[PDB]
């Protein structure tokens, strides 16, 4: 469960950082 | 206290979770390959063997919990031979 949602935190964090 | 089966699956965790490091840290918006595996043995044997500190959140955020995994298995192990 938690590298489950590790993913989503990435992904957040990067499209977040990208604008 | 434990079974046959139960070392080969919990031996394969800490090389598949240790891989997911890597991953998390060629795409961070400063660790290498070769001290991922270090870091990931390292805390289940509770020894201390150079430096494995992380960064970014998500590669991080894995390392929150891996420690706590340590935790519970070799917590059980005692509970056994109590048993």
């Amino acid at each position: 469960a938690a590298m489950a949602l590790s993913l989503i935190t990435f992904i957040s964090e990067h499209l977040f950082y990208w604008q | 206290p434990f079974q046959s089966t139960l070392w080969l699956l919990v031996g394969l965790s800490v090389h598949v979770v240790a891989v997911m490091l890597y991953l998390l840290d060629r795409f961070s918006p400063a660790l290498t390959l070769s001290s991922a595996m270090w870091f990931s043995w390292g805390v289940l044997l509770n020894s201390g063997i150079g430096e494995g500190a992380p960064r970014s959140f998500s590669a991080r955020i894995l390392g929150m919990v891996w420690a706590g995994f340590a935790m519970i298995i070799v917590a059980s192990y005692t509970a056994n031979l109590a048993a």
